[PDB]
């Protein structure tokens, strides 16, 4: 990946998780879970959604197009019609093939940078609170009940609030 | 076209 | 206590191409090609094709014997011809600007088969049962449904000239023809002139045709020539016919009206009881996507053409269950 | 003590469009599409184009009377017709390859017109002063002013030989015209011969005409018609008639110069004193856009037409001032 | 954005730098303001300009193009020149419009990175002498004037100068 | 103790644009423009091409003297004309259908040239010896080889008769004229009728020739014209000729082949004894890449030609020794 | 760079590197020296292959493709036919241009990241252990030899096992 | 095409 | 097309 989270510092993906395309998981003493983050998977959707309809829009509907007869007499013309349309078929064949290549190279980078973006967030929110452990994960130096995964995941850990247990564990 | 993977997207 | 980033996983098998790496199995994709149809024949828009069956433009504007007859008013969205077409001109000759012709049809909408010239009261003082083994109907001597042969009668041919009036409301294609004897023998004793002439003249067109007489190679036994011409009548245009031989005078003449997005193609498919706004050669095609890899030639409202034989978007992520 | 890491944002109200996302506010961009013309007729490179007014290629080669005459020697950058162009062909008839002419004269960059053949002194023991109401000037009838009608005078229509030899140093663009008389009655008035016939024959080229005679449907109240061909005499040639009936003789030729970046237009337009690089039907576009969506038909260096209503291209950065 | 900067851990942007595309803001004793870095955007705007006039460069000159005239007789000439004019203006349609938007997507993300780059690079040159109170800030533990700041900006941060003040306000 | 990471760098000094920046140099990189050619004209797949050398089609076709006669079969994969071709058509005259003929000959691998009309013994009573300076051979006057100029003979000019199956089991292009005198005064002395008229006809051609008299201008000294006519007779089919007058009977007729990928061009190189699978009138071209600049006429299997002077696409970094 | 390596953090190449695109460089009392990453220019090489492979295979074969003539009536059809060819020709210049632009930007892009990706690998496996020195280098806070090097490399570093040492050095 | 968005930028 | 710029790739 062009970011290294998918197939990347985070090897694999989570079948538990079907309820989105980005998202958590937790561990606490309440018991453990999957999450789907549901602003940055609904901001991909549109996104991709745009995507794809802007690469149907942009083919137009084909209308009538038949092919033509010609007397033994006019063997250019022919030959210059079927050079037009054998013309306009490759140009329109290497267009759309070209442009499915670069829009999938394009998508996958762009998960990608989801992910990390995601995971740089969490980084971010948390802060010597918790450890990198890798693949992804990060273990609290504190007690985290369900109400403090659920801050971390929208956004409002209050680093603060946890700040002191997390310094003594830390020590 | 609208992308339905999952029950509460927006579509 | 722990929390993890991750991401979409499941059991998809869908594969895509990307520039720096082939066959990704992704977890949702999209497919961009169309590449199915139903192998039949159907209407374009609620209205019905014509189908020619065992004759091509030729022989149904012409009027070919062989041909079932269709009836005298009809309207279609598109042409259809068979590669089995044996029947078209069955008297050996050539169809001057056939292929403008059928040009000019692939725009037409519907026609009107009416009596332009009528056969007993019109070319008096000549014979109009002339028929030929070359245009056979059911084992015996015919010709044309459209046409006639008009021909020597009581050992005199006297210079005809007839005329008709466009109050159709809209254009009028008219078709003839000119024999061309293989000997000056068969000449004489046919239209009892040697130095015969046709006369054909419009607001805008202005032929006149000379006999020429010489022997050719048989094709379908048959030595003589006969050269097939049309003009489309203006509405409130005049047409005037003036011979004194060799005239094959038009009978049927065809009121045409102007549509969009018909077209002439050949198909083998069979006519069924079902409807699509995109047709094909091979069969109609019912969808969405831009592109189609069935065939080239479509009417209606269909896919872009191309050669590719896979066009997948990926929407979803790289799909890693491991 | 602090200090932060930003970027730019202003009051910008620009959209453009992504992959990603349609209709993003930027700071700053770049409009690539050219939707601006002036709605004039201008002058390209300096020079003024050839306007015929009320009158067509037809009309303008022939000397149609109704036509403004234009000055012996023009020189242009492109030739304008008008939608209200009536006057052209006045005299019912067929202009034998005029698409032709036509894209011939569009890489033509001036002419001279010229007396070929003198009018008094060209054609003795014939007669020069037939004209014809359906060329009608200031309600009297005249005829065309390059042309020139050529009947029979005191009983006796002499075959006629005259030649022409090109030293011009340019092509010599020849039009003449063949009559043709609805009877052989007006055939004996006019040129006192049945078996009439025109000979035009120069280096490379070579045709001979004959009259065909036959009643036809009344165009501009006349049955007869008269077909108009043309030639280009190529420098040091010799252009030579021959005709014992039914010529409509050349009297004014055409000495034409060849340029590049011509071309024939229809436009609405009327000529004002501007000058362009690039000109449309609409207007004239003083632009260095790459792109125009005003018009498909442009003379001169223009940027490339498409049929976007939008293509701006965001150079600055997503603008949030929030 | 593909890179997080842009809309993502830096929310908005500053109407009050209005000197350069980049840059930044600072507050100490001697008093705060904005100052445009001049290196990245003029790199931004070398880049840019580049891609516009290549972008104008690839499209050739429109030289005289007319249309032409066909007789009764010549339906499927006059058809064929239509179908050429029809498919060459589809073609070029396309690839105006799809060019535009490929463009715009990557000029975003290159600003984007752009300021990604330049916040890493204040984060590097600085260490455990400031801590990051997000929204792209960075808090100092030791007194920086306008020397100090101006050091920072133009690349040559002394760390050790002020390591020992900073290790002593960290404790 | 310490690690570091890093990249590739080199001494190449090869050079790369991009979007963002042009002129970058890379440590690796790979040329997909071919802009080498051997400046030869080499064999295509194993088969040499058809040199015409100093004619061109019409000269070779018709028979021209000049040129050096070729062996009685040959078989090619391209037609070479040079741009030095002065011996084409050697008597004044049009040649009818010329550019079809050529667009015919370009799918055309082989001919075998066989006497489809044998001179003494075919065209009894009738003198068979005419020629001219027109076509000058050695200083002396000649004729075209394929060709034969069949005269009166003691004093008359017979209604001659003659025909031919194709049992050659392929296409046979027939080529034949029709002579123009500039007087009636030649007409009378050469073939003795002033109503004189040809007849050619096979299968599915039809075509009647008529002699006009006129004076023109001297091309190559010559008043007169001579009018070619060709045609493709169908495998079994009959072509029959008739005149009493006027008619350049054939002599020599060819046995056509057809092909794929063939083609005609205009070149100054000349032949070597090399081998390719792409040819260009600049030379041979030996390569794998996409993209070529060096001509848009090619023949073989070659790369796509574009205007670009440059398509260099990186593969390694962004090199910096520094 | 996109991704701020190539010419970024890290500001030269090493042409002591000759064996790979990217890789190492180490120093300990055993000595000093070079050595390329297998894995990461494998990939690069695998892609820019596929990438390289694919422009040429979207270009079909250019079969026999040779002009036509025209006589002095047919004028319309030989400017007809000139504009088809130029038509064509103007497309597939700018065609290939665009494309090797594009890819090119691309390629670059490529590299950048997969330099950032290997430094941010090495700088996940390392920890505490090491101090980031600038110029994407790592100081060791303990002694490191070619066994522990290759470790870090080939991705097997064992942080408990110098940890302790690291710690003590660190203070 | 320069684009002169600041004033000390070199166009 | 093969990229052989290191001894080691595997072609
Ligand atoms: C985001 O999550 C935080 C934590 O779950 C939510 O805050 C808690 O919100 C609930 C309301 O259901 C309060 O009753 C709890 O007492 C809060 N916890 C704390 C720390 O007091 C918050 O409501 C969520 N919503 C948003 C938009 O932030
Ligand atoms: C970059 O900024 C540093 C800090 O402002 C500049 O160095 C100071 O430079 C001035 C010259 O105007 C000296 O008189 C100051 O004493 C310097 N401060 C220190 C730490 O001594 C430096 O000149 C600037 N230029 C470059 C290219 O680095
Ligand atoms: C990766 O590198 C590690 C370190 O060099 C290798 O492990 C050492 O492996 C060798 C085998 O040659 C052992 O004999 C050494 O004792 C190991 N060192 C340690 C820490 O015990 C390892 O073999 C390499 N291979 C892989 C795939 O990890
Ligand atoms: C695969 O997953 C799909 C959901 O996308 C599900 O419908 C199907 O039952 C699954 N099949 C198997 C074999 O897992
Ligand atoms: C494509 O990937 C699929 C999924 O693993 C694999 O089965 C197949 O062998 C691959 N095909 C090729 C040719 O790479
Ligand atoms: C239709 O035509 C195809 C040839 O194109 C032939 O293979 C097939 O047998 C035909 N089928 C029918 C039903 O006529
Ligand atoms: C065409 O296919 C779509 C997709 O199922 C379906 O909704 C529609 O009914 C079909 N139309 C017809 C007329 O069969
Ligand atoms: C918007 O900003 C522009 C500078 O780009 C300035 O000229 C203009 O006065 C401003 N208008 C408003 C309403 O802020
Ligand atoms: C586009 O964005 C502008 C700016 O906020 C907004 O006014 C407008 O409603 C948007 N239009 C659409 C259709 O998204
Ligand atoms: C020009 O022509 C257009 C039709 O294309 C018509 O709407 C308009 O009235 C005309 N204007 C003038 C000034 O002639
Ligand atoms: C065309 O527009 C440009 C932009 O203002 C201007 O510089 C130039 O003077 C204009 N040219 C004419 C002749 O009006
Ligand atoms: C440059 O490097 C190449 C290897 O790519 C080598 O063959 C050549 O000798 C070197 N030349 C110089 C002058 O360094
Ligand atoms: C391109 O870069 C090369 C390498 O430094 C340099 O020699 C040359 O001057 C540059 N050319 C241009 C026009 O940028
Ligand atoms: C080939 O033709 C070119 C003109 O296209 C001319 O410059 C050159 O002299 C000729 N060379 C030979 C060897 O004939
Ligand atoms: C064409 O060039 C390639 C590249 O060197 C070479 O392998 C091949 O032998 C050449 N072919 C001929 C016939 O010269
Ligand atoms: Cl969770
Ligand atoms: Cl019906
Ligand atoms: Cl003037
Ligand atoms: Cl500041
Ligand atoms: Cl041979
Ligand atoms: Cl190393």
């Amino acid at each position: 990946g062009l970011f290294g989270a998918i197939a990347g510092f985070i090897e694999g993906g989570w079948t538990g998780m079907i309820d989105g395309w980005y998202g958590y998981h937790h561990q606490n003493e309440q018991g453990s879970g999957y999450a789907a983050d549901q602003k940055s998977t609904q901001n991909a959707i549109n996104g991709i959604t745009n995507k794809v309809n802007t690469v149907i829009e942009k083919m137009n509907i084909q209308f009538t197009a038949v092919g033509k007869e010609f007397n033994k007499l006019e063997k250019r013309m022919e030959n210059l019609n079927k050079k037009v349309d054998d013309g306009f078929l490759d140009i329109w064949t290497y267009n759309a093939e070209l442009l499915v290549l670069l829009e999938n190279e394009r998508t996958l980078d762009f998960h990608d940078s989801n992910v990390k973006n995601l995971y740089e967030k969490v980084k971010s929110q948390l802060k010597n609170n918790a450890k990198e452990i890798g693949n992804g994960c990060f273990e609290f130096y504190h007690k985290c009940d369900n109400e403090c995964m659920e801050s971390v995941r929208n956004g409002t850990y209050d680093y603060p609030k946890y700040s002191e247990e997390s310094k003594l564990n830390r020590e | 076209x609208a992308l339905e993977y999952f029950e509460w997207l927006s579509x | 206590d722990t929390i993890c980033i991750g991401y979409h996983a499941n059991n998809s098998t869908d594969t895509v191409d990307t520039v720096l790496e082939k066959n990704v199995t992704v977890t949702h994709s999209v497919n961009l090609l169309e590449d199915s149809h139903n192998g039949k024949l159907c209407r374009l828009k609620g209205i019905a094709p014509l189908q020619l069956g065992k004759c091509n433009i030729a022989g149904w504007l012409l009027g070919n014997p062989e041909c079932d007859p269709l009836l005298p008013v009809r309207s279609w969205s598109y042409i259809v011809e068979t590669p089995n077409s044996e029947n078209g001109i069955c008297y050996p000759g050539d169809f001057i600007d056939y292929e403008e012709l059928r040009e000019q049809l692939s725009s037409v909408s519907s026609f009107e088969r009416f009596e332009i010239f009528p056969k007993e009261s019109s070319w008096p003082n000549h014979n109009t049962n002339g028929v030929t083994a070359a245009c056979s109907h059911e084992g015996k001597s015919s010709f044309y449904r459209n046409l006639l042969w008009l021909t020597e009668k009581e050992g005199s041919y006297p210079k005809l000239k007839n005329s008709y009036v466009n109050k159709k409301g809209k254009e009028v294609l008219v078709l003839w023809g000119i024999h061309h004897p293989p000997n000056s023998k068969e000449q004489q004793n046919l239209y009892q002139n040697e130095n015969a002439y046709v006369s054909v003249v419009t607001s805008n067109y202005n032929r006149r045709f000379t006999p020429e007489i010489a022997e050719r190679p048989k094709v379908r036994d048959q030595a003589g020539r006969m050269n097939y011409y049309w003009t489309l009548l203006k509405p409130g245009d005049t047409i005037i016919f003036e011979a004194n031989g060799n005239l094959i005078a038009p009978m049927y003449a065809f009121a045409l009206s102007r549509g969009f997005g018909s077209g002439i193609i050949t198909s083998n498919a069979s006519m069924h009881e079902c409807n699509t706004k995109c047709q094909t050669p091979l069969g109609a095609i019912n969808s969405s996507l831009p592109y189609q890899n069935i065939h080239p030639v479509t009417i209606g409202e269909c896919p872009k053409y191309v050669r590719s034989a896979k066009l997948r978007m990926v929407t979803g992520l790289r799909n890693i269950p491991s």
